[PDB]
RNA sequence: UAGCGCCGGCCAACUCCGUGCCAGCAGCCGCGGUAAUACGGAGGGCGCGAGCGUUACCCGGAUUCACUGGGCGUAAAGGGCGUGUAGGCGGCCUGGGGCGUCCCAUGUGAAAGACCACGGCUCAACCGUGGGGGAGCGUGGGAUACGCUCAGGCUAGACG
RNA sequence: CCUGGUCCACCCGUGACGCUGAGGCGCGAAAGCGUGGGGAGCAAACCGGAUUAGAUACCCGGGUAGUCCACGCCCUAAACGAUGCGCGCUAGGUCUCUGGGUCUCCUGGGGGCCGAAGCUAACGCGUUAAGCGCGCCGCCUGGGGAGUACGGCCGCAAGGC
């Protein structure tokens, strides 16, 4: 079975990522959907939807990319240069409100999952509250 | 500025093996085992496409006609003769892009010794200098012949296959100039600057593709020539 | 220690004229006049091309020799501005313009920051009233330097304030001719400093 | 317009039927302190010819710095080959913190403050084309920005 | 009163004479077998200076025990293979508890030391006054996304 | 004759019952050991003939243990893909073994080759990963000394860990 369904999750979209894929289908759980919202607002996707593959939930995750380049390899920039987990099985990172980091000096960002929901550094610290590390985003 | 319907040959592609998958949203369906081209995904890209065509020779701009293909062979030499646009016909030499001065020297020397087959000073210096010199015109003359055009880098080039010519692709990309080619099932859409996705193979489609494209060319810069002169080569 | 050697050497080793001598370094004897190539055997040889580190090493002689310091006291100097809060050359450069020899040597009461040094060990200088024979002492924005009473009708200090009626002094310095005394008004600005010496050189040096 | 320095020459060596035979190569950077650098590595029979040869292709290849303040926009971490670099922001006085490689390719971008570590491999040339990949991925919260519009 | 170490590279500082794989140097790489910037002396130079070198020991560089922060096809490194005990780890939905986790308040965290400012010895070292911190633990209240736990449900893993 | 594993189709049943696995336990090529049997060919040791400066070898003629069977030990290896197990994701092309299907073709399991992205010091790997990830176990930490010495456990011994 999956270990780590939230590693799973981020790694799809890592892998769907680098070779371009339009959209990527992940089992669907109230989690990845939570998480998927933050990052569709911090704008790394074009959002997601909720589809069934076969007779099963899932949620199709539509990626999004820079302009054609010039020169040679005209791939465009990924939006998502970098996106990694943080807290797993088996090792977990918690921290406090004022151990939160900050993800390339403001430019990226760190999904927390604290008492008051799933949030970002600034979301959290601005409520003042920390939880579990979830991954890293820029 | 018509194609549509008119297009016959056209959507016939390559084997069902011998693609390349990033080509899979210009297909259609396969058929025979065969690849067959989208119909309207071609016009969708050749309006583009034209468009780009259209601007860039209004401005004034030259474009390197390419292919060796030998299908292709023939059709390149008069309709890049049209106009005023230089071809490259026998072989793509490494480096006429990127060497480009180091392959004109060659041009210099090709008119250079014209220039020598000019004057009395042919039948000075022994026939051992006759024979030589006469030989390095005639290659000179075989592969630098549209190319002799080029006193400066191209701002564009056009491609009869991608795949086969993938040099010229390549240094076109490394120095930034533009590409235009007409694409087939076994080539790789994304090096394609402006893609126009049809057979590669049949004499047919090219002469369509190529003779239209020179028209709009002169089209663009006025005086609208008289249909083009590859219909013999039909064979 | 505080060197006590030839000086003008230094004038030659650094390759930019320093002035160690006060006066004839501004005549053409300073030897950095009529030889710009290093002391020794080997100086009208071809030198080879510097390494970073001889460079910055170079870099901090100049600055050191300038207000011929000892290594001690120097880095000490240096360490001290590199805890403080501001840009640490700056800061550095102000430490070293505030001693108390080198503020002698600019409201110019000695010729020379040597002889600067020899007016404060002999007590010749007084700092708010009271005399101060360390060379090395702080002076602090607002305080006056002037010179002892005792002292007033030296040779020496009435040819130095005598040449030094219409010179002008630093923005950061007041003077007061007649009743020979100074004030210290702020902290030298890096602009406020002429020093032939780039400061982040230094800084990269004990970056080592 | 443009300074430039090199970071090593190094001799290395072909064998031929009775004998050694010696090849230069030239490290070199050029830059304006402007925020624009270039990096270029020459080879050449002798030296001199190895040096120019190295500016003329460091001038063909630039990268274009978006510095903030004399540093860096945000911290990089990048790979190449068995070389490590690791570029830190910092704040103004604090100078560059660097090896002699990513100092003289840092200095010469206009950098003024910024923290540097050179781990696994620390051979020159790697670890300048290291640097050199740093610096062309730096990104601004414009270009990021830029990036997530939709 | 001016001394001490160094000048092949790392590492700032070069020439003459003597020596001839000798005498010797050497932290590592190395130097010396007739013309040694490396031995020994001299002139010169560099660095520190009432000190300067050497030896020993600790941390550093060493991302070289890698939590931050490493590796195992051929460089050192996958157990000869399986079965399985303890242990580590755990798919989707709902609910209860609030153990982990997070938040607020509060007690504790002696002085000296460390940081900042002001001040006393002519300065500093040294010292005085004041300020600011603080991990951890105790107590009271609170939150429930995640991990844990109890109860119920599902069939995408597993088994039949 | 007895018996293990495994693959496909149907979508029928249970309802997270899962993965890994220190120690333990079992298996473990060849050689070797014990008891009993067997012994054609081959063949350590050994007996000879050549070759050679010598030839305690290569070449030639013999030949014992052994190689074979049963039972019990031994526990090693270039025990190799020099690549621990499991699960998810990431172009394709081609050859092949083996199922199913509307049988040009599609779909599933296994064995090869070339290659997208990517990785790698390079060689190379590349849906049979050495790529992108998660879980758990084993192991490494410069070369020689040395897989040695000591101790312990195991073994009839040789010797093993
Ligand atoms: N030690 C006595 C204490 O000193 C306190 O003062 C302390 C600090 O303020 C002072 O720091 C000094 C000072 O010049 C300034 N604030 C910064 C400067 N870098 C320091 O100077 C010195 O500090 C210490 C020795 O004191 C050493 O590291 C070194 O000699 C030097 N850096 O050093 C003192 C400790 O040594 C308070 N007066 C009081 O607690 C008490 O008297
Ligand atoms: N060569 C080691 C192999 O490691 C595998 O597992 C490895 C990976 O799955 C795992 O990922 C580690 C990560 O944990 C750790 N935090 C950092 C490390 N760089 C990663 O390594 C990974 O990423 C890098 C690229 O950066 C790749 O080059 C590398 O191949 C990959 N293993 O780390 C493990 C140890 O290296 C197999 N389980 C093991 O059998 C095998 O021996
Ligand atoms: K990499
Ligand atoms: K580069
Ligand atoms: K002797
Ligand atoms: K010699
Ligand atoms: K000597
Ligand atoms: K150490
Ligand atoms: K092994
Ligand atoms: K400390
Ligand atoms: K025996
Ligand atoms: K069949
Ligand atoms: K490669
Ligand atoms: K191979
Ligand atoms: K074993
Ligand atoms: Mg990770
Ligand atoms: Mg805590
Ligand atoms: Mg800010
Ligand atoms: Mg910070
Ligand atoms: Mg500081
Ligand atoms: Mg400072
Ligand atoms: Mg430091
Ligand atoms: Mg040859
Ligand atoms: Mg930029
Ligand atoms: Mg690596
Ligand atoms: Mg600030
Ligand atoms: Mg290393
Ligand atoms: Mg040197
Ligand atoms: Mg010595
Ligand atoms: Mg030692
Ligand atoms: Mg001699
Ligand atoms: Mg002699
Ligand atoms: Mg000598
Ligand atoms: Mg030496
Ligand atoms: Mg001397
Ligand atoms: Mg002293
Ligand atoms: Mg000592
Ligand atoms: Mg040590
Ligand atoms: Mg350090
Ligand atoms: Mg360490
Ligand atoms: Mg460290
Ligand atoms: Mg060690
Ligand atoms: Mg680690
Ligand atoms: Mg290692
Ligand atoms: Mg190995
Ligand atoms: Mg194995
Ligand atoms: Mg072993
Ligand atoms: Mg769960
Ligand atoms: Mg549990
Ligand atoms: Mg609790
Ligand atoms: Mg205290
Ligand atoms: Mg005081
Ligand atoms: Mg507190
Ligand atoms: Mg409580
Ligand atoms: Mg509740
Ligand atoms: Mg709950
Ligand atoms: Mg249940
Ligand atoms: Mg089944
Ligand atoms: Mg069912
Ligand atoms: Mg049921
Ligand atoms: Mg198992
Ligand atoms: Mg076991
Ligand atoms: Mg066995
Ligand atoms: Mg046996
Ligand atoms: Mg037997
Ligand atoms: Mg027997
Ligand atoms: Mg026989
Ligand atoms: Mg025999
Ligand atoms: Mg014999
Ligand atoms: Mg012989
Ligand atoms: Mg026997
Ligand atoms: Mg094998
Ligand atoms: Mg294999
Ligand atoms: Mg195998
Ligand atoms: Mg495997
Ligand atoms: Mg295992
Ligand atoms: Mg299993
Ligand atoms: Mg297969
Ligand atoms: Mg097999
Ligand atoms: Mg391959
Ligand atoms: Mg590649
Ligand atoms: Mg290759
Ligand atoms: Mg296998
Ligand atoms: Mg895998
Ligand atoms: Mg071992
Ligand atoms: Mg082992
Ligand atoms: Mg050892
Ligand atoms: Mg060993
Ligand atoms: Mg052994
Ligand atoms: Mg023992
Ligand atoms: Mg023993
Ligand atoms: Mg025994
Ligand atoms: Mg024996
Ligand atoms: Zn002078």
């Amino acid at each position: 079975m999956l270990t780590d369904p939230i590693a799973d999750m981020l790694t799809r979209i890592r892998n769907a990522t680098r070779v371009y894929k339009e959209s990527t289908d992940v089992p669907a759980s109230r989690f990845k959907e939570e998480i998927l919202r933050i990052l569709a607002r911090e704008g790394f996707i074009k959002g997601y939807e909720r589809v069934d593959v076969d007779g099963k939930p899932y949620l199709r995750v539509y990626l999004k990319y820079g302009p054609r380049r010039q020169g040679p390899d005209p791939r465009p920039e990924q939006v998502i240069h970098h996106i990694r987990r943080i807290s797993k099985p088996g090792r977990r990172v918690y921290v406090g409100v004022k151990e939160i980091p900050r993800v390339r000096r403001g430019l990226g960002i760190a999904i927390l999952s604290t008492s008051k929901g799933v949030l970002t550094d600034r979301e959290a610290r601005k409520l003042g509250v920390g939880g579990e590390l979830i991954c890293e985003v820029w | 500025t018509v194609k549509e319907l008119l297009e016959a040959g056209v959507h016939f592609g390559h084997e069902r093996k011998r693609w390349n998958p990033k080509f899979a949203r210009y297909i259609y369906a396969e058929r025979n085992g065969i690849h067959i081209i989208d119909l309207q995904k071609t016009m969708e890209e050749l309006e583009r496409t034209f468009r780009f065509i259209e601007d860039l020779a209004m401005r004034g701009g030259t474009i390197l006609f390419v292919g060796t293909k030998k299908q292709a062979q023939d059709i390149v030499r008069m309709e890049a003769e049209r106009a005023g646009m230089p071809y490259v016909n026998q072989r793509w030499l490494g480096g006429m892009l990127t060497n480009f001065k180091t392959i004109s020297q060659r041009v210099h020397r090709l008119e250079e010794l014209e220039a020598l087959f000019a004057s009395p000073e042919i039948e000075e210096r022994p026939k051992k200098e006759q024979v030589r010199l006469k030989h390095e015109l005639e290659r000179l003359q075989k592969y630098l012949s549209g190319f002799r055009l080029l006193k400066r880098l191209p701002d564009a080039i056009f491609v009869v296959d991608p795949t086969k010519e993938a040099i010229a692709v390549r240094e076109a990309r490394k120095l930034f100039i533009p590409v235009i080619a007409l694409a087939d099932t076994d080539s790789d859409p994304d090096l394609v600057d402006y893609i126009i996705p049809g057979n590669d193979d049949a004499i047919r489609s090219i002469q369509l593709i190529l003779s239209r494209a020179v028209d709009l060319i002169i089209q663009a810069r006025g005086g609208v020539v008289e249909p083009s002169p590859s219909y013999a080569l039909v064979q | 220690g505080r060197y006590i050697g030839p000086v003008c050497r230094l004038c030659r080793r650094e390759g930019v004229k320093l002035y160690l001598k006060g006066e004839r370094c501004y005549s053409p004897k300073c030897a950095m006049e009529r030889r710009p190539y290093p002391p020794g055997q080997h100086g009208q040889k071809r030198a080879r091309r510097p390494s970073d580190y001889a460079v910055r090493l170079r870099e901090k002689q100049k600055l050191r020799r300038i207000y011929g310091i000892s290594e001690r006291q120097f880095r000490n100097l240096f360490e001290e501005a590199s805890k403080k809060k501001g840009v640490t050359g700056s800061v550095f450069l102000g430490l070293l313009e505030s001693r108390l020899d080198n503020v002698v040597y600019r409201l110019g009461f000695a010729v020379s920051r040597r002889q600067a040094r020899q007016l404060v060990r002999h007590g010749h200088i007084t700092v708010n009233g009271r005399r101060v024979d360390l060379p090395s002492y702080r002076v602090r924005p607002g305080d006056e330097i002037a010179v002892a009473e005792k002292s007033r009708n030296l040779e020496l200090i009435r040819q130095n304030l005598e040449a030094m009626k219409g010179r002008k002094v630093g923005p950061w310095l007041s003077l007061d001719v007649e009743g020979m005394k100074g004030k210290f008004l702020r902290l030298p600005d890096r602009e406020d400093l002429a020093l032939p010496v780039n400061e982040q050189l230094v800084i990269e040096f004990y970056s080592r | 317009d443009f300074e430039e320095k090199m970071i090593l020459i190094r001799r290395t060596a072909r064998m031929q039927a009775g004998g050694r035979r010696f090849r230069f190569g030239a490290l070199v950077v050029v830059g304006d302190r402007q925020g624009r650098v270039g990096l270029g590595f020459g080879k050449a029979p002798e030296v001199p010819l190895a040096v120019q040869k190295a500016g003329y292709y460091a001038r063909r290849n630039m990268v274009e710095v978006p510095l903030q303040n004399g540093t860096i926009p945000h911290e990089i971490e990048v790979e190449f080959g068995a070389s490590k670099i690791v570029l830190k922001p910092a704040a103004p006085g604090t100078g560059v913190i660097a090896g002699a490689v990513p100092r003289a390719i840092l200095e010469l971008a206009g950098v003024t403050d910024i923290l540097t570590k050179e781990l696994g491999s620390r051979n020159p040339i790697n670890i300048a084309y290291a640097t050199m990949e740093a610096l062309r991925q730096l990104r601004t919260k414009a270009d990021v920005e830029r990036l997530r519009k939709g």
